[PDB]
């Protein structure tokens, strides 16, 4: 908690 | 009073705040979380001076705001803020300004308080906070 | 659009 | 490579990347909105040189990102981000870097881009987005 | 008295709560939008009877709340939501129960009710909302 | 995990 | 207004 | 094909759709979580027959996708949804259906998928993805 969160999406490239 | 709006951040590490004890709120000022990096906003000004300052430093991460109270009343023919207090889930910032006029409270269940915006002319004319999960 | 926006609360004080 | 990570703001006005046609894209930098105001972020490079900088200048307000493609693929033994394509609702700023590998493609059909997070060495290795209404 | 959770929902399309002028709000239902149809709620009701119903129909898509406003009060030792008025963009759902006691009032200036928490005992003890955009 | 959330806010009345 | 609104992302497939 | 549109729910329990080895993939329906209830979608049916079907039963609150990949590719003309596979953080329901064409992938790093939408004629002609935190 805290700091604020959002989607984030992927991770494209390296596994 | 001029309008400001310091819109929308990653939270919140420090407030400061003036007032005086038998008018209303006047100085706002709050400096930021912008993903990591302290951010400071734009210094919100009275229109006059004469008022004691308040610095309200939370421990970022670990501490955030829970619940914001106060009180709206008309002084001298303006209806302002007159108090404002910051209950946190560590500490309550203590009510700051004259206790009198019509209350208000915003509790958070879920969610945090993200940014400000509001009006200041010689007092703090209203205000509202942005939300985010 | 191009801008986020979030869910703003309130406008206590002033009407 | 080094990780970085911009983090999330209220939109992007412009994005400045690198790339080379016969391996893949280098350096990444990108220019967010932060309520308002533009926002510079950090400059990510890459650890060589001899790549072709391209800056993608939106008409922030009114232009945004629709879609994000590329193709990722394996340029010396690592599989980096090969190519690199930002499709607007009114520009496609055409594929940057070497068209090979293996695809993927994002299109947004009700969000918004708000920051970016990968890592770069010599080439990008790779990066996640931040999305939000 | 006896918690209960709507949750989350799409929209509001009816809320029916019931009151009486001399203690405070008793039952408390609503019917919300589940993606375009309705979805009628569990009714949650008082301990007691005697209450005065009253329906709220909202024109869904065009109608929504913009503010809740009401009153905390003590009844019977117990701290309840004595009043409750619900102002929507149309029109104003006026004042249900004792105006007497603590003030609270939530405008929303972006977002919108998407649902209902609370207990209810002999009265409602107490409410939260989700918010949404 | 598994399910969504959303900001609530308030609880307003008894404690 | 009146109905809430989430990122909804992609359109995979045809157009 | 004929579209379709399930919306925004909680989360997801159980997937149920439809393939063919040599084609792509037909009939596609979703039960969803909502609020702690479950909500069994609309069944979006092939114009045709013949598929295998295939249950995807997730353990709901605990085990959540994480990953969908897939194949679009051009069959009898129609540019259509040929493969499809779901990885969540306990297992991967295995591709389904022609893993030939262009592939898509979308990992998710934060947030969950709420909602499904798309189209179904002979076979899924495309889909779309409610994203969630
Ligand atoms: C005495 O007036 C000045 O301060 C008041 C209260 O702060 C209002 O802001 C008003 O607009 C401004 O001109
Ligand atoms: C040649 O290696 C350098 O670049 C590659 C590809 O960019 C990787 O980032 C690797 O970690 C870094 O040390
Ligand atoms: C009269 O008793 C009942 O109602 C009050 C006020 O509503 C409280 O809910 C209490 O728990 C419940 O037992
Ligand atoms: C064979 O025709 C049908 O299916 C294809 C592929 O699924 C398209 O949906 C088309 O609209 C529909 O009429």
């Amino acid at each position: 908690s805290g700091k604020s969160q959002t989607v984030i999406v992927g991770s494209w490239g390296a596994k | 009073g001029k309008a400001f709006d310091d819109g929308a951040f990653t939270g919140i590490r420090e407030i400061n705040l003036s007032y005086n004890k038998e008018t209303a709120i006047g100085d706002f000022q709050v400096v930021y979380d912008l993903n990591g990096s302290p951010y400071v906003g734009q210094n919100h000004k009275s229109f006059i001076t004469g008022f004691t300052p308040v610095k309200i430093s939370l421990d970022f991460p670990s501490e955030y705001i829970m619940e914001v109270s106060g009180y709206t009343g008309n002084v001298s023919g303006y209806v302002v803020v007159r108090s404002l207090t910051f209950k946190t889930n560590k500490k309550t910032y203590g009510p700051y300004g004259v206790t009198s006029g019509t209350p208000f409270n915003l509790p958070i269940e879920n969610g945090l308080i993200v940014g400000f915006k509001g009006s200041i002319g010689y007092w703090l004319d209203y205000f509202s906070m942005y939300l985010s999960l």
